[PDB]
């Protein structure tokens, strides 16, 4: 053979295949925290194909990052040409949801928003106009055009955190942040992983591989889970427990832990709040001013073994840091002012046990106990591991060995999801999975610590975030809850007896007295509803309400989406946003410490735009509908603020420095300490490490991990106590039950024998990809619902039968896949499939109603008051109950 | 039909997959694009077990008994399932009622038993098996092929199927036992997985490789002593063929799954069975199997008494290099 074989000439049809004239650095813009790097292959002048880069520089001794990437990203291009990709504005003409659109100019669509606009301020009120607009590290310059766009003309925004359900609330309870986590490659530094209520397999697939490659390593998993699950199948210990009942697990684990003396004692002493002193009088913790006069009711007092005295901790909410700082807002207060050591325990022997007397100014002595004395004698009596296991369904010893094995193991580390945190007392379950992780003494501990993964929700350049959407000052916007927000102007029953529990007594004593928002104010109806970055209609809980009671309170609601989803199917006016792969945007995430981006691999597609460039045409137009209309400048006393629509564009922009989407990209990295001298330049051609982070000091090679403030420079933690906060004594946690750590029976206000789950799946970026074709044919041409086949049976259903689901909410059809794994008494929807999919009546959300829980409204306990998406109800839902049918309008064989 | 200088060599790691489907999505959005492939997935990954791809494909018929060869069942259409197709112009854009059902009626798919495996709860069992065109030493195909139209590669050992000599003759499809060839019904042609020769003859690991987010994929050439797959098939000898019975030989290599919880008694309390039955990965993989789980199940021990095992680290691939053909691109 001379050098090439006989057939090389030929071969070249396949060369060919694989081939490109440009390569660029292109991210998927969805809340799916991989924020993997890819790059954008395409050949005269079409997008081709898309891979992962492969160039994140890895950590010593620890497995590499890349490839990263999923299934979903590896067709990401299919929404450039697909059939679902909104090409021009859009205006409806038949009614909403039917999708009978007539083609419109960006002027003509632009004109009639700005009218709307215009009309709502003046006749009615500027928050009567919302923007939602999601998780900002997903796109932060997209993000901020919207919000940029209502902080100057004074219409509010909203939360998604909480809203969501993905916002650790007994998380904030607890250790006063609004929530925090390690990096995935720290999970190669544990020894004894808990994946509770977590699917990573689906559900973190572009980190999965770290958790296999530990227990190559040596490490051990285990895998909480009702359902034998996809992750369950590689750990080494399958606990399976009743739906909603962890709280009695993780309880019985720390009366075992407590019993047998296997806690970290020194940690507890110094970093909790189990040796505060609480009066057996009042159930409240001592405070300073019951004893000293002047003193404060926000400093307490344990009790020394050393001196035989008490003495006030150090740090608490009373305590002021001499010299201040600048409030921060992923904490409650900014305790980075304290020096360093300021809560080192020293030579301080705070005692956990024990009964003492504590004379206060009055003239009576009172018996005070600490926190850690009540919550033993409490375990001892409740949550022994037999009475677990009658509540739980896990053996007594599987409980007892479990505890043992997660308190020897160093470090060990839980790592909790949705399956945990999207119930209606997740609050308090997570307060349990941090007792566990407080006992143990892993927080902050390379390999340990309680970890919370859900979206893609700490942009950790959020001072430069900041910078670009409310510029004027986060004091200066308006905020609605849209936990709240849903709940009232959807008119949500949410089927829970004022007997009870009286939701709406709780939840109307918290707005009046100004805990939490209700927007718009004085009762006005919302009117302007803009919707871009999620799907908010298809996703909201409560949808059946939301659809016949908020929905036509709406005049106009736009849609700025790069498809054609649920919600811009529903909507007055759809505007075509530019796809991923065609518009500059940062894309980071909490899953791992570096800043990726996308640019333009092509021109926006036929008359789409960008984001920013949208909401900066738009405000072109309402600068000349307030000039029209004679309505160009009005006071808005809420922020003394006469706003000047006629210069709406130049506050967008800071006078034109910021018109172009590259420009408010370096400004976010330009205004924040984790990204300043990282230039665009230098993310387009390698992802880029934070320079530093949230709780703890970013190091060079060494995975990140939170809370280290606290735990190793001995700061005080923002909470009440300034510690890790187990004792939570305010009226409304009373009334719960739960100014402690116990266990929560989930609500069965839903008179229906099946619990309803809805977790996510791997075929999907929630409602993205859902209708991607490659996507369906990966499964069986639709929605799906799992049945375990002991309760199929007797219902005489099928595999690929359709399925009928339905609670005092709403019901559901859709086409079951019975499994094995699994488990009786329990059905599970993967979440929010499109409306208009395979479906025969409504949807997931159609059996779901908005659930507010009261310990989640309490804005007037230190470190527990309302800022967006660090305090606030959760938008739970796995409570849900409904019943299963045979749907037998049509029941096709199968061959 | 001449033996090849080098021998490209894959090991999929079996404890590692996540069964996210990357791989077949990456194959398919670079090489099944073209007309009458919508149906032909070169790279899939099912659930074992199962039926797979297409349904059945493990009594299809193919491969070698007493070194003669065996005409399998040509799979009909529906066995590898009938692409779903939607109509979403016309109810997101031309305000036609009605939901965007598939076409047709679903009743078979690549991947319809995802995750229902076999046994009741609480031990049931499955996991997910990668498969492709395993580049036989004895291809199948290329020996039943009448026009001579497949073809070995001495370079790097790569099975491909010439598309001008290809008349649709279809005996490839009907011997190999892996059902990886696929006929083209708009070329009257067969098509079936390259190897991404073009990749590798750039020094470019395979897409399924390159692309494979749980990192369970391993890429090389078995003369290369230092390469993994080397180390996991002849060195350490942790990784089998699939279906060697059927004498062609793979030179596609499986570490079989040693991660994985006991099964669970009546009491709740664990044994010593894992919840993956041996008799099904012996069904797989042969007699073999019990001693690999043995040496990777002794060298994992080893490293929870932070002891050092080499031949985890080889599995666990700090460094991607490690592992494969560079896979930048
Ligand atoms: N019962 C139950 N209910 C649940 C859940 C559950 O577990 N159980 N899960 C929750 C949770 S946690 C979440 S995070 C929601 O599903 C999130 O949905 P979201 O609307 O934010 O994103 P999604 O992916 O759905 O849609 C994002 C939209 O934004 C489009 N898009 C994406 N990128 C861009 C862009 O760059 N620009 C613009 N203008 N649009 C873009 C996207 O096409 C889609 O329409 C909520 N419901
Ligand atoms: N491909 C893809 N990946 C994703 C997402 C996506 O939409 N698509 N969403 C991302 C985001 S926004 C989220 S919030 C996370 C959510 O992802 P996860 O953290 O995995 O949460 P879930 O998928 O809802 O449930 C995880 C498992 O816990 C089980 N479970 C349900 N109830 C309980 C319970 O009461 N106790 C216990 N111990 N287990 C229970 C569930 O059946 C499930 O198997 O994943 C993220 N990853
Ligand atoms: S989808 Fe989410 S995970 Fe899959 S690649 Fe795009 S970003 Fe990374
Ligand atoms: S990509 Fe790697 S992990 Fe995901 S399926 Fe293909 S092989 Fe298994
Ligand atoms: S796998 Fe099937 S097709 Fe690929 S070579 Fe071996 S026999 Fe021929
Ligand atoms: S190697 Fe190249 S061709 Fe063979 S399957 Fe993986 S991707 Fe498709
Ligand atoms: S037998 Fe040969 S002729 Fe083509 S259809 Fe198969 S490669
Ligand atoms: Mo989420």
């Amino acid at each position: 053979i001379s050098g090439a074989f006989e057939y090389s000439g030929w071969e070249n049809f396949h060369r060919t295949q694989w081939s490109w004239d440009k390569k660029t650095r292109g991210a998927h813009l969805v809340n799916c925290t991989g924020a993997c790097p890819h790059f954008v292959y395409s050949k005269d002048g079409v997008v081709m194909r898309e891979e992962q880069s492969k160039d994140i520089a890895p950590m010593p001794n620890i497995p590499e990052y890349n490839p990263r990437g999923c299934n979903k990203g590896e067709c990401g291009h299919d929404y450039m040409y697909g059939p679902h990709r909104i090409k021009y504005p859009l205006i409806r003409v038949g009614e909403r949801g039917e999708g009978k659109w007539r083609r419109a100019t960006w002027e003509e669509a632009l004109d009639m928003i700005a009218d709307k606009c215009v009309d709502t301020i003046k006749n009615h009120a500027p928050d009567c106009i919302s923007v939602y607009s999601p998780v900002p590290a997903v796109s932060p310059v997209s993000f901020s055009a919207g919000h940029r766009f209502a902080h100057y003309i004074g219409a509010h925004a909203h939360t998604f955190y909480d809203w969501y359900g993905d916002h650790p609330t007994g998380q904030t309870q607890t250790c006063g942040v609004q929530g925090d986590t390690c990096e995935t490659a720290d999970w190669f530094n544990s020894k004894y992983i808990i994946l509770w209520g977590s699917n990573p397999t689906q559900t973190r697939i572009p980190d999965a591989h770290f958790l296999s490659e530990a227990q190559l390593n040596g490490a051990k998993i285990v895998s909480i889970s009702p359902d034998y699950n996809s992750s369950t199948i590689k750990v080494d210990k399958w606990i399976h427990p009743q739906p909603g009942t962890d709280g009695a697990l993780a309880m019985a684990m720390a009366h075992v832990i407590i019993k047998e003396k296997l806690y970290d004692a020194h940690s507890l002493k110094e970093q909790t709040d189990l040796s505060y002193l609480v009066r057996s009088d009042t159930k409240r913790f001592l405070r300073e001013a019951d004893v000293v006069a002047g003193g404060s009711k926000d400093k307490f007092y344990f009790w020394n073994a050393k001196t035989g005295k008490p003495v006030i901790p150090k740090g608490s909410w009373g305590d002021q840091p001499e010299k201040k700082g600048s409030p921060v807002g992923f904490l409650g207060r900014n305790t980075f002012a304290f020096p360093k050591g300021y809560i080192d325990l020293g030579d301080l022997d705070p005692a956990l046990e024990g009964k003492f007397n504590m004379q206060l100014l009055d003239g009576k002595t009172v018996e005070v106990r600490p926190v850690f004395e009540i919550l033993k004698s409490r375990l001892m009596a409740d949550n022994t591991p037999e009475k677990a296991a009658k509540i739980t369904g896990v053996t007594a010893k599987a409980i007892t060995e479990l505890a043992r094995e997660f308190a020897t193991a160093k470090p060990s580390m839980i790592i909790c999801g949705g399956g945990t945190q999207h119930w209606y007392y997740s609050d308090v379950l997570l307060r349990a999975m941090h007792l566990l992780t407080a006992l143990t003494g892993t927080e902050g501990t390379n390999g340990g610590g309680m970890n919370h993964y859900i979206g893609q929700e700490k942009p950790a350049f959020v001072a430069g975030l900041v910078a670009l959407a409310f510029p004027e000052g986060v004091n200066k916007q308006r905020f609605c809850q849209t936990t709240i927000w849903t709940y009232i102007h959807a008119e949500v029953n949410d089927e829970i007896i004022s007997s009870d529990i009286d939701t709406e007594k709780y939840l109307r004593d918290s707005i009046t007295t100004g805990q939490m928002p209700n927007m718009p104010e004085q009762g006005r109806d919302p009117k302007v509803f803009f919707v871009y970055r999620g799907n908010w209609l298809n996703q909201a809980k409560g949808q059946k309400y939301v659809l016949e009671n908020l929905w036509p309170k709406l005049e106009l609601i736009v849609d700025i989406n790069i498809r054609m989803d649920s919600t811009a199917l529903y909507s007055d006016v759809v505007l075509p946003s530019a796809h991923w792969y065609e518009k500059l945007d940062l894309n980071v995430t909490s899953e791992h410490s570096y800043i990726n981006m996308t640019e333009p691999a092509i021109k926006p597609m036929w008359e789409s735009k960008t984001d920013w460039q949208i909401f900066l045409a738009l405000a072109k137009r309402v600068e000349m509908a307030a000039k029209r209309k004679k309505y160009e400048k009005f006071n808005d006393e809420k922020f003394k603020w006469v706003r000047d629509l006629s210069n709406l564009w130049n506050q967008m922009t800071m006078d034109g420095k910021l018109a172009e989407d590259e420009a408010a990209a370096q400004y976010i990295l330009d205004n924040a300490p984790q990204s300043k001298g990282i230039t665009i330049q230098m993310l387009r051609e390698k992802p880029q490490r934070f320079k530093s982070n949230w709780t703890s000091p970013l190091k060079e090679g060494v995975p990140y991990t939170p809370f280290q403030y606290f735990v190793v420079d001995k700061k005080p933690w923002p909470t009440l106590t300034g510690r890790q906060q187990f004792y939570l004594d305010h009226d409304t946690f009373f009334d719960m039950g739960v100014e402690l750590p116990t266990y929560k029976a989930p609500i069965d206000a839903d008179k229906y024998p099946f619990r309803f789950n809805s977790p996510h799946s791997r075929h999907s970026v929630h409602s993205t990809f859902k209708d991607n074709v490659l996507m369906l044919r990966l499964q069986r041409g639709g929605p799906s619902i799992e049945m375990s086949p002991l309760d199929a049976k007797p219902l005489g259903i099928k595999d690929n039968d359709w399925v009928e689901a339905w609670n005092n909410h709403g019901k559901v059809i859709c086409r079951v896949k019975i499994r094995n794994g699994e488990q009786r008494g329990r059905v599970s929807m993967w979440h929010c499939p499109e409306l208009y999919m395979d479906l025969l009546t409504g949807g997931s959300q159609s059996v779901c109603p908005v659930r507010i829980n009261p310990t989640n409204l309490v804005g007037n306990y230190g470190h527990l008051f309302f800022r967006p998406n660090y305090y606030g109800p959760a938008g739970s839902q796995r409570d849900v109950r409904v019943n299963v049918k045979r749907y037998i309008g049509a029941t096709p064989i199968s061959f | 039909m001449k033996a090849p200088r080098r021998q490209l060599t894959y090991v999929t790691d079996l404890n590692k997959c996540i069964g996210c489907q990357t791989c077949t999505v990456a194959c398919k959005k670079l090489w099944t694009t073209g007309p009458g492939q919508d149906f032909m997935y070169w790279r899939n990954v099912e659930t074992a077990p199962g039926l797979g791809y297409p349904r059945n494909w493990q009594t299809k018929g193919g491969g070698y008994k007493n070194g003669e060869l065996q005409k399998g069942k040509i799979p009909p259409m529906i066995d590898y399932g009938i692409p779903f197709e939607f109509d979403y112009a016309g109810r997101l854009f031309e305000g036609k009622p009605g939901r965007v059902r598939p076409s047709p009626t679903p009743r078979s798919a690549p991947n319809w038993d995802e995750d229902q495996g076999a046994g009741e709860y609480p031990n049931n069992s499955f996991f997910y098996l990668p498969r492709m065109c395993n580049h036989c030493t004895k291809p199948a195909c290329l020996e039943a092929c009448p026009n001579e139209a497949i073809y070995k590669r001495e370079q790097d050992g790569i099975v491909v199927i010439h598309q001008d000599k290809c008349k649709g003759a279809q005996a490839c499809v009907q011997s190999c036992p892996y059902a990886k060839p696929y006929f083209n019904p708009l070329t009257n042609k067969a098509n079936k997985c390259i190897g991404c020769f073009p990749r590798i003859e750039q020094g470019v690991a395979p897409a399924c490789v390159a692309q494979c987010v749980g990192r369970a994929m391993h890429v090389g050439f078995v003369d290369d002593v230092n390469s993994s797959v080397y180390k996991l098939i002849k060195q350490y000898k942790v990784a089998l063929p699939l279906h060697p019975e059927f004498g062609t030989e793979p030179n596609v290599f499986y570490v079989p799954p040693v991660l994985g919880p006991r099964i669970e008694m009546a009491n709740g309390e664990p044994s010593t069975d894992p919840k993956i039955p041996l008799a099904q990965l012996e069904g797989l993989f042969g007699k073999q199997v019990r001693d690999v789980l043995a040496i990777l199940q002794s060298e994992r021990e080893k490293k929870m008494k932070g002891l050092a095992s080499d031949l985890m680290d080889v599995l666990i691939g700090r460094r991607s290099t490690d592992m494969m053909i560079s896979p930048l691109t």
